[PDB]
């Protein structure tokens, strides 16, 4: 039932923008914080980016921070992600992902292999 | 009294000398302190427990004694377990303490440990456990920001824009990169722990070299300092 | 390549059964329970409090003599009650202090325990010698034991924390089967009435129907939207309760194969820790984080009572084989028998 | 006489006021069940001691001075040795208090792991009992064989008896209570408003509660009144005070209150 | 390693796609009939007297 | 495996002293209360001493009160009766046995060897009567021993208080059936125990040769337990 697909993402020279939505279903989309997670090319999982339930917190991962814009749309059910200035080490697959348990603070296991609750994620090439 | 049988009585008794050793046990329950040990790959948690449990003498969970000044620790290292934390680490929520140790010479996996002291840190059964912040290979960081390609600036950008403080006590004959780059990392670890503490919850953060002697004293004082404020607390005190 | 199409074909599949799913969904079960008397206010006081352990009682068991009982807690300790006299009949130190759960053999001659440790610890009550004395330790599971339950005197099912069961042979210590769908940590697991299948609920949003005789999963249910923590079948056999981290039990039928009824409020918004049914099956007993256990009403899902006299989060939650007390532990090292009054 | 009827009315009030407070310290004791640490002992036995002092002193305090009945001379001593031991009593549970106060904050590791005790609680009441009655029960017997028509112990007379008393009663427990809270104070100051506040007012209390009286009589003594009665009931005021003060403002027992009502 | 997950999880969505399922209203009906035929046997809904429980 | 051997026994003058010991192997001997049963050279069990568990509480027959005294060393396995003033009515045969108790135990399993003494030279008590006294029997064919109290054996607990032993000739005795209805490890499907208050029955189905000896009928109801005379099966 519980379902996180993102579409968006693909070939794009650098300097570049993108912008990755991530659709959900099967859960009530408003009681849950949300993350953008990221995988290199041969590297382990890396958080990206992060916001909360209304939206009022947002956080980033710092070497992404002033390019990168996480938003929210809790009618539509959507994150969406604003990638800007692209750069060569940009390159990743992203994955949206959810945190386990609703009017929570903290978020266990998000960037976990095979986590539970987690889309299968879009490709971003920043080649040119 | 009465009614009650020749053997309902014996089974009485039998009870009460099962509460005699309950009540005995109890004792050794309470006279030692419990703590929990947490850390990632590189972190270098087994070489700090390997020689703090050396000179102060597949399983699921490994177990170490040890003992300062006539007090006894007991502390608990996780293993074999998967990688998914949730459901295990709500047995420890009433440990004295939890000892996390953070690699510091480790910029690209750094705010990986953050993000772990993060969740930790705001856990709701873990929402009144002090923290023991052991932050390892200053060593390997002092040869790393002393002269090299690496920068803290890359993954942290604000780092160019922080100069350490007048009150800095550095230990003498620190270069001025090496101790700037010192307090820029325990200050990332502390903006967390001071943004959401709100009493009943201290982070206690040291800096610690490969192979530290004194690593028994600072857990030692550190559970000193907390079990006092447990005690404050307790008398409406502070 | 072959990934997006085997993902396509799993897609289509998946649209399948629920269409299928959807086509025998004639009428709601509420719609169907829309007119027998509602069960009132089930006001349950406590009779026993036994008060043995020192530290979080994280699992129990009844006997099914409804009599005996079984309790640990992380202390390092497993207690047996005479719940009657709330007299004391054994108490077991264990090896390892990280322990989260329990059993006891319907024979009534052995009982179990696991946790942290990854090993189920088989323990002998019935000694020539007067002890009790560790008859067995079962080493195959690479994660924590997180529920465990007897067949018979020489048959276990457990649950790891590794995403998988085990049906072992306690006489050779080895698995006999091992039951590898779930994605997430198993949590529970409940035998069914006649022990030929059981459920398990693990960290994925998602229950499985596993065959201990074949060893494979025989149907999914998908109802919840977080990880499951408790499970258990309906006294006929033929339904089971899910209780999960979001503030909603769920019930799910095997023969309808889909979800029949949603058990959630809105004050409620903590999470589910223990579920069981009454002997008739009409009242399902559900602990929360938030101290309390609320008794609903299993048709028409009505709230019918609450018991409150925890001082801390309810962890697990029993009935008696006759149906005539409730036991209840908390973290509170506290465990409570409840019963109803006339 | 209606101002002897409402002056009855208020003491019979205040002795109603200190006995329905201890009398919800005691019945949340023994509901709660998780009051079973020192501490929780200790509040117990003050709060014993000062239900005592309202159930027995004031109720027959009343007519003997208002509608006069002159209970008699065997009375008379009874009702003196109860009093002089309640009142020594608490006074003496208050230092057992902020000694062990003391002791939870100067070691902190020692008060939480290494220390035990069960028999120590009935021996440390028993100790602190017969101590509060060592003090003045005796004495005030001899006394009372001395004398004179006044309801009075008989060695006001004499000043040296009084200094005795007075000194160990009120100078030894003040001093060490002031020792112990200023200790407190400054080692955590050392290591902040509310803390010395409440140290300061816990003190004061007691300070102006029992000095007055003992130092009236002291001159009085060495060389009845309207300053003398108001010293002679602000010492059982104190009785009412101390519930509220050291109980009410302890974790365990709020939290009992809290869960029973 | 994915191929071989995917092809697993295909096999057992055959599997569980051949079920024979029944009309929810049978099966809410089946419910109800055990609820309703086993009422007078739970002493946890309609308990009994003082003098027939165990605890006490 | 379980061993209760016993000591000190001999021929004492009468008015002397005697201690008797018995030692304990193959068993958690701190976990079982104690007794001390005397058989006289050929009238049947009497019970003599008690001691508890943890040595908290001690029971004496009246006979023997006054005079014997029974005591325990736990760390060293031993049980000790010291007899003094022993008169002419004191020589017996001497049993230790085990009785463990909690709610579903099976008190007085296992007896001891037992060791001789010969000296050269009451109120309120549930008597126990077994009337016949001697039973001709033959293989494979049924056989019933009746037994009958003064005071009945069911107690508030829905417990009846009942055991059934068996003395083969030249052994000590054997634990059959506790609480009048319960089979005791190790003894054969056959035996069967059925009573109502105050008259009991003992039942063998399949009598063998193996099963000629004397029955004994003991009540754990009250304190000074009581036997019954003891009825013999011989070929
Ligand atoms: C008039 C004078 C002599 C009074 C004597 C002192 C009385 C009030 C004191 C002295 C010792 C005290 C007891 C000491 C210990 C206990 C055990 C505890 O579990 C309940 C309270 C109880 C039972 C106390 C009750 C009050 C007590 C009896
Ligand atoms: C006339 C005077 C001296 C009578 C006694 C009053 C004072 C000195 C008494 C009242 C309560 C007493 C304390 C009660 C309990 C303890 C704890 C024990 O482990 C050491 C002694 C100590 C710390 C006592 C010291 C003396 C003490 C403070
Ligand atoms: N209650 C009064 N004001 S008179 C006696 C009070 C007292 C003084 N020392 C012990 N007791």
């Amino acid at each position: 039932q519980v379902q996180l697909q993102e579409s968006g993402g693909g070939l794009v020279q650098p300097g570049g923008s993108l912008r990755l939505s991530c659709a959900a279903s099967g859960f009530t989309f408003s009681n849950y914080k949300m993350n953008w997670v990221r995988q290199a090319p041969g590297k382990g999982l890396e958080w990206v980016s992060d916001i909360s339930q209304s939206g009022a917190s947002i956080s980033y991962t710092g070497s992404v921070k002033g390019r990168f814009t996480i938003s929210r749309d809790n009618a539509k059910n959507t994150l969406y992600l604003q990638m800007n200035s692209l750069k060569p080490e940009d390159t990743a697959v992203y994955y949206c992902a959810r945190c386990p348990a609703p009017f929570t603070r903290d978020c266990f296991d998000v960037t976990s292999t095979t986590y539970a609750y987690r889309g299968q994620g879009t490709q971003v090439t920043v080649s040119s | 009294g009465c009614t009650l049988s020749a053997e309902d009585k014996a089974a009485v008794e039998r009870s009460k000398m099962i509460e005699k050793q309950l009540q005995k046990d109890k004792q050794v329950y309470r006279r030692t302190l419990r703590l929990l040990l947490l850390g990632a790959d590189n972190s270098g948690k087994s070489t700090i427990v390997k020689q703090m449990r050396i000179y102060h003498v597949t399983s699921g969970i490994f177990e170490t004694k040890f003992q300062v000044d006539k007090v006894n620790f007991h502390m608990f290292d996780v293993g074999a377990q998967r990688d998914e934390r949730r459901k295990w680490i709500q047995c420890f929520n009433d440990v004295t303490a939890i000892i996390f140790v953070v690699d510091s010479s480790d910029y690209n996996r750094l705010q990986e440990a953050l993000n772990d002291f993060k969740s930790i840190w705001n856990n709701r059964w873990l929402r009144t456990i002090s923290v023991i912040l052991f932050l390892n290979k200053q060593d390997l960081l002092a040869e790393k920001v002393l002269a090299g390609k690496s920068k803290i600036e890359d993954y942290f950008p604000e780092f160019a824009r922080y100069t350490t403080p007048e009150d800095a006590t550095p230990e003498p004959g620190e270069d001025p990169r090496v101790t700037r780059a010192k307090y820029f990392i325990r200050k990332e670890f502390v903006d967390i722990s001071t943004a959401s503490g709100d009493g009943r919850h201290i982070c206690y953060p040291h800096f610690t070299c490969s192979v530290d002697t004194e690593n028994a004293r600072r857990i030692f004082n550190d559970c000193k300092d907390i079990i006092l404020q447990m005690n404050l607390r307790e008398y409406n005190l502070v | 390549s072959e990934l997006d199409q085997l993902r396509q074909e799993a897609e289509q599949l998946k649209n399948q059964i629920r269409d299928a799913r959807k086509a025998c969904a004639d009428a709601t079960l509420s719609q169907i329970t829309n007119n027998i008397d509602p069960v009132g206010r089930i006001q349950m006081r406590t009779r026993r409090t036994l008060r043995g352990h020192l530290a979080k009682i994280y699992a129990m068991h009844w006997g099914t003599d409804s009599r005996l009982l079984v309790s640990a807690s992380q202390d390092g300790k497993l207690i047996i009650w005479d719940s009657y006299t709330t007299n004391k009949v054994h108490a077991i130190p264990l090896r390892s202090s990280w322990v989260m759960t329990c059993a006891y053999a319907p024979s009534g001659n052995y009982v179990a325990c696991g946790g942290l440790d990854n090993i189920c610890s088989i323990y002998n009550l019935k000694t020539r010698e007067g002890n009790v004395r560790v008859s067995r330790e079962l080493a195959g599971h690479t994660g924590y034991l997180s529920c465990c339950r007897f067949l018979d005197d020489n048959q276990i099912v457990t649950s790891s924390g590794d995403t998988t069961c085990a049906l072992w042979d306690i006489e050779t210590g080895q698995q006999t089967t091992t039951f590898t769908g779930h994605t997430g940590d198993v949590m529970s697991l409940s035998l069914a009435p006649d022990t030929r299948l059981f459920v398990s609920g693990a960290c994925d949003a998602s229950a499985k129907l596993w065959d201990v005789r074949e060893g494979m999963c025989r149907q999914t249910f998908t109802g919840h939207e977080s990880d499951i923590n408790a499970i258990c079948f309906f006294p006929n056999g033929n339904a089971f309760a899910t209780g999960s981290d979001d503030a909603t039990c769920r019930l799910f039928d095997l023969r309808a194969d889909q979800e029949l009824m949603t058990y959630s409020h809105d004050n409620i918004i903590c999470g589910i820790t223990s579920v069981s049914f009454s002997k008739s099956g009409r009242l399902l007993l559900a602990g929360y984080d938030d101290f309390n256990c609320n008794v609903w009403d299993a048709l028409k899902a009505d709230r019918a009572g609450v018991l409150a006299g925890h001082d801390n989060r309810v962890s697990c939650l029993g009935v008696t084989d006759d149906g005539m007390a409730v036991a209840t532990g908390s973290w509170d090292s506290f465990l409570k028998i409840w019963n109803g009054s006339s | 006489l209606s101002t002897r009827v409402t002056l009855a009315f208020f003491m019979s009030l205040v002795a109603f006021a200190i006995m329905l407070g201890n009398a919800l310290v005691i019945l949340a004791f023994v509901v709660d069940k998780n009051l079973r640490h020192r501490s929780s002992y200790f509040f117990l036995n003050l709060a014993i001691s000062d239900f005592f002092v309202g159930v027995i002193s004031i109720p027959l305090y009343i007519p003997h001075t208002l509608f006069e009945w002159d209970f008699g001379k065997e009375i008379c001593v009874f009702w003196l040795t109860t009093d002089y031991l309640l009142c020594t009593a608490s006074v003496y549970n208050i230092v057992l208090i902020s000694y062990d106060r003391y002791l939870s904050v100067s070691n902190a590791v020692s008060y939480r792991t290494q220390h035990t005790g069960v028999l120590k609680i009935v021996t440390l009441m028993v100790a602190v009992w017969v101590l509060a009655f060592l003090v003045n029960g005796p004495m005030i017997l001899v006394s009372e064989s001395w004398k004179g028509s006044e309801c009075e112990p008989g060695f006001f007379s004499e000043w040296y008896i009084l200094a005795i008393t007075s000194f160990l009663e009120f100078v030894i427990p003040v001093i060490l209570v002031a020792y112990f809270n200023m200790n407190i104070y400054w080692s955590l100051w050392k290591r902040a408003r509310r803390l010395a506040k409440s140290l300061a007012i816990l003190l004061g209390v007691f300070a102006v509660c029992w000095a007055p009286y003992s130092l009236f009589t002291i001159v009085l003594s060495f060389y009845k009144s309207v300053w003398y009665r108001i010293a002679f009931w602000l010492q059982w005021f104190n009785s009412f005070v101390n519930p509220l003060l050291y109980p009410l403002c302890h974790k365990r027992f709020q939290k009992a209150f809290l869960k029973i009502f | 390693a994915s191929i071989a997950q995917a092809r697993k999880l295909v096999e057992q969505l055959k599997m569980e796609a051949n079920i024979d399922r029944i009309k929810v209203s049978k099966a809410a009906a089946d419910l109800m009939a055990y609820c309703e035929a086993h009422a007078k046997e739970d002493p946890l809904l309609t308990p009994v007297p003082a003098s027939e429980n165990p605890f006490r | 495996d379980v061993q209760l051997v016993e000591s000190g026994g001999g021929l004492v003058q009468p008015g002397g002293s005697r201690k008797l010991s018995c030692s304990a192997s193959g068993f958690a001997f701190s976990s079982f209360g104690m007794h001390w049963v005397r058989q006289a050279p050929e009238k049947g069990l009497e019970w003599v001493a008690y001691i508890s568990s943890g040595s908290g509480t001690i029971y004496y027959a009246d006979t023997v009160k006054g005079r014997f005294t029974i005591s325990r060393d736990d760390p060293k396995n031993t049980l000790f009766l010291q007899m003094t003033s022993l008169r002419s009515e004191d020589t017996a045969m001497y049993y230790c046995v085990r009785s463990i108790y909690y709610y579903g135990s099976s008190p007085f399993d296992f007896w001891g060897q037992g060791t001789t003494l010969t000296v050269s030279s009451g109120g309120s008590d549930i008597v126990m009567t077994q009337a016949t006294s001697s039973v001709p029997v033959t293989p494979g064919e049924s056989v019933s021993i009746s037994c009958r109290s003064s005071k009945s054996l069911l107690h508030s607990n829905g417990n009846t208080y009942l055991y059934w032993f068996l003395q083969r000739p030249g052994q000590s005795p054997q634990l059959l059936i506790y609480r009048m209805s319960n089979l005791a490890s190790g003894v054969p499907d056959r035996f069967s125990g059925s009573g109502s208050g105050t008259a009991f029955t003992l039942t063998i189905s399949r009598l063998e040769a193996e099963d000629v000896g004397v029955y004994y009928c003991m009540q754990h109801l009250e304190y000074p337990l009581t036997f019954g005379a003891g009825t013999k099966l011989e070929l």
